[PDB]
């Protein structure tokens, strides 16, 4: 690596080159760390994690027992080994704790002061990071598998909420109105996601093997309805254009926002184009999943070749997004993995499982 | 010096005795203290025995493993290297891989491995955080009754 | 000589006892003083059960000492 | 104010301190009236092991606020 | 009720128990921390084991959730520091006050009952060989209590 240092020093290669090459090297050498720990606080499994977007310091986690821990990943100690102490926690003793499993906790974008969560108690609560008090609560008529806030929108603050009804809900964290709904799906909505690039493009995955991108400004259906064979087996859109063969329960736009990775219960990933819904035929091999709710997964940022970290049974699988190769298989858990989140700042990966653990993977050397 | 070791381990495990016959176990202790690669050779012997289909043989292999664990430190590192498979073969956690017969020996294996894992968590848990992970996983995810 | 005992109700009462006296009579004195049955007392001195079949002199108890009274418990 | 530093045996050593004395002062005063040098004390006030740098006003020690003294035979 | 806890706190500050000490940890009077000095003539001699009391919202008529913070060796106390007294779960009595529950715990430190134990692994050692018990408890006290 001294070659990269000298090249950066004499201005040959842009500093971008060393930065990205070193980030890729670190992610390729990713391994579990016994030189770091995250305190065990959840009675049941961990369903979700979301490192804060700005400064990458705090870290929420939605336990399956309704407790929302709020970790602190900065090594405030002096020793090489440390444990990420849990700063706060919405314990069961809290008056407004979630009665059932918390399956999505997300920071309010552009404002770390607040964060949101939602649970099978058919509620979505807007939590205040400082005083830990519900700022706003929206009660739905049915459960809430997954919700997501636009990480790019400075204009609106709508919140797609995929209930187990066929209708996507849009909740407004400004003056409350959950009236706006997006009709067109046929079964439960297991995973939604806003477009990181465009303000108003929402991609919603369902359990009927359909992935649709909605222009929420448009109030006459969806822009696109993803189709496996790119229209080869052309059929009108009444029972066709199925992005999978079984339930599709996970979405993750690539970091640039140009491609919409989807993973479904048919045990395949597919890197769909995000502008016209044309499958790009990246193989990815066979990816194992059998979960019956929102499967979380994330994609690396600031690396030469974009990696994707998909929960694969009880192991994290690391694929290269644009080539489909399998980099490795991080292997440290005791039950199925429910959510892995990438710490972009230092190329660290935190993967909550169903065994109440949150294993923090870090690079070697 | 592998022939006598494979032999002695075979008479220890295949006998099916309720309790470890003492003097040949002491011979195993001495000759396992002799060399480190041969201690790990005994570890492979134990692992190969533990996969084989008989609850009494698995019990003998596990009790030897517990002896070496409480007696050796490099053995603790080596076994925590694959504690996941060790738990799959001892505790029968995976329904797709239960324990062989007989039922009495399997029950004794379950009780003995639960109590040995308790002792290991108390004695070597801090030095081996992966043992702590395994103990926690057994105590909540698998809900193993440690009070039984 | 006499001894102090701190009953359960916050009050404190003084017992006239001798070192040769056995603990059973001590509990009987607690009984006729306030009336909780000989079985239910569990006298504590320096965090020790005062065994029924023993005497104060066994436990190294002197004048102006104090005995603590609680409700009968058990292990778990 | 007066703090009475009662030990295990029940002996209730009297002490006097100003409201701002550092607890090392408290241990030193206990040394004079009881004889145990400050290294071997572990003063426990209301279920908090007092730390050797905190001022007495930190713990809200008032008149007649009983501490507890426990011997640490090693005591460095 | 608070007034019950207030009266307990005052009457404990005035006339403390001998080898016990409990007071609120901060502003919330419902969360006390206590301290059981190891009873004399026991393996726990010279020890200082810190509890952590939690009074419910109906404290007179409902037990407080006391739990050791200092890892104690005992058949009746798990490694997590939780106790299983009958007085504290089933036979709670309002007349029993915190100065009394702490003293009863102190007494039970020396009077375990391996029958129906919360930790059978230690209970077997206690029932079989008490000589080793008094050494393992001693080393745990020395490595946690002092």
């Amino acid at each position: 690596m001294l070659g990269f240092l000298s090249a950066r020093q004499t201005g040959l290669e842009d500093p971008l080159r060393l930065r990205r090459a070193e980030s890729t090297r670190r992610v390729l050498g990713l391994e579990l760390n016994k030189d770091r720990d995250v305190e065990r606080i959840h009675g049941g499994g961990i369903n979700t994690l979301d490192i804060e977007p700005v400064e990458g310091r705090y870290m929420l986690s939605g336990g399956s027992d309704g407790v929302i821990v709020l970790y602190d990943l900065e090594n405030s100690s002096r020793q090489s080994y440390y444990t990420c102490k849990a700063v706060c926690s919405i314990g069961r003793d809290h008056p407004d704790v979630h009665r059932y499993s918390v399956e999505t906790v997300q920071w309010y974008p552009h404002d770390t002061g607040m964060f949101t969560s939602s649970s099978f108690d058919k509620t979505l609560k807007v939590w205040d990071t400082n005083t830990l008090q519900t700022a706003d609560v929206f009660n739905f008529e049915e459960t809430v598998y997954s919700h997501h806030m636009s990480p790019v929108s400075t204009k609106h603050c709508l919140v797609a909420v995929g209930t187990r009804g066929p209708k996507v809900q849009l909740c407004d964290l400004k003056s409350g109105s959950c009236s706006h709904i997006l009709q067109g799906h046929r079964q439960e909505i297991l995973a939604v996601s806003w477009s990181p690039r465009y303000d108003y493009i929402l991609a919603t995955a369902s359990a009927d093997s359909r992935v649709k991108l909605w222009d929420v400004r448009r109030a006459s259906g969806c822009l696109i309805t993803l189709d496996q064979h790119n229209g080869k087996k052309s059929q009108a859109v009444e029972s066709a254009n199925t992005a999978h063969n079984g339930k599709v329960n996970g979405l993750c736009f690539t970091s640039d926002g140009l491609h919409l990775l989807t993973v479904g219960t048919d045990n395949r990933m597919r890197l769909w184009n995000s502008s016209n819904g044309e499958n790009t035929l990246v193989n990815y091999g066979k990816v194992c999943n059998n979960s019956k709710k929102g499967l979380k997964f994330t994609v690396s940022c600031g690396c030469s070749s974009e990696f994707v970290f998909v929960p694969y049974g009880s192991t994290i699988a690391v694929y290269t997004v644009y080539s489909g190769e399998q980099i490795t298989m991080l292997k440290g858990h005791y039950k199925t993995v429910d959510c892995c989140v990438f710490q972009s700042n230092f190329q660290e990966l935190y993967s909550g499982s169903r065994d109440c653990n949150i294993l923090a993977w870090v690079p070697s050397l | 010096m592998d022939q006598k070791l494979s032999k002695l381990v075979e008479e220890l495990t295949t006998s099916g005795e309720p309790r470890l016959n003492p003097e040949k176990m002491k011979e195993l202790k001495k000759i396992c203290k002799s060399s480190e690669e041969q201690l790990s050779r005994a570890y492979r012997l134990l692992i190969a025995q533990l996969t084989q289909e008989h609850a009494e043989i698995r019990l003998s292999a596990f009790q030897i493993v517990e002896e070496l664990f409480v007696r050796s430190h490099q053995f603790r590192m080596l076994v925590v290297s694959n504690f996941q498979e060790f738990l799959e073969l001892t505790l029968g956690t995976d329904p797709a891989q239960p324990l062989p017969p007989p039922r009495e020996a399997a029950q004794r294996l379950r009780q003995a491995t639960t109590r040995a894992v308790e002792g290991w968590n108390e004695k070597f848990g801090e030095a081996y955080k992966k043992l702590a992970l395994g103990y926690h996983f057994l105590r909540h995810n698998k809900k193993v009754d440690f009070q039984d | 000589m006499q001894i102090f005992v701190k009953t359960l109700t916050g009050k404190t009462i003084t017992l006239e006892v001798e070192p040769s006296d056995t603990i059973e009579n001590v509990k009987a004195k607690i009984q006729d003083k306030e009336g909780i049955p000989p079985d239910q007392q569990r006298l504590i001195f320096a965090g020790k059960q005062l065994e029924d079949g023993r005497t104060l002199s066994d436990y190294n108890i002197q004048k102006e000492s104090t005995l603590h009274l609680v409700l009968r418990l058990r292990g778990g | 104010m007066l703090i009475k530093v009662k030990t295990l045996t029940g002996k209730e050593i009297e002490i006097d301190i100003e409201p701002t004395d550092k607890v090392e002062r408290i241990k030193e005063r206990v040394e004079e009236k009881e004889g145990i040098p400050p290294q071997q004390q572990r003063l426990i006030y209301s279920g908090k092991q007092m730390n050797d740098e905190k001022t007495a006003a930190d713990y809200k020690i008032l008149g007649g606020s009983v501490l507890h003294l426990v011997l640490a035979l090693r005591g460095g | 009720a608070l007034k019950r806890i207030h009266k307990e706190l005052n009457d404990l500050a005035r006339d403390p128990p001998a080898q016990c000490s409990a007071g609120p940890v901060g502003d919330d009077m419902f969360h006390w921390q206590a301290t059981i000095m190891g009873p004399n003539d026991s393996p726990y001699q010279g020890g200082v084991f810190f509890l952590t009391i939690h009074f419910p919202t109906d404290y007179p008529f409902k037990p407080p959730k006391v739990a050791f913070t200092t890892r104690i060796y005992h058949p009746n106390i798990n490694s997590n520091g939780s106790i299983c007294l009958d007085i504290l779960r089933s036979q709670w009595s309002p007349a029993l006050t915190i100065s009394k529950v702490l003293l009863s715990i102190c007494s039970l430190l020396c009077d375990p009952n391996p029958d129906d134990p919360l930790v059978p692994e230690i209970a077997r050692i206690y029932k079989t060989d008490r000589e080793k018990y008094n050494r393992i408890a001693r080393e745990w006290t020395q490595k946690y209590a002092m």
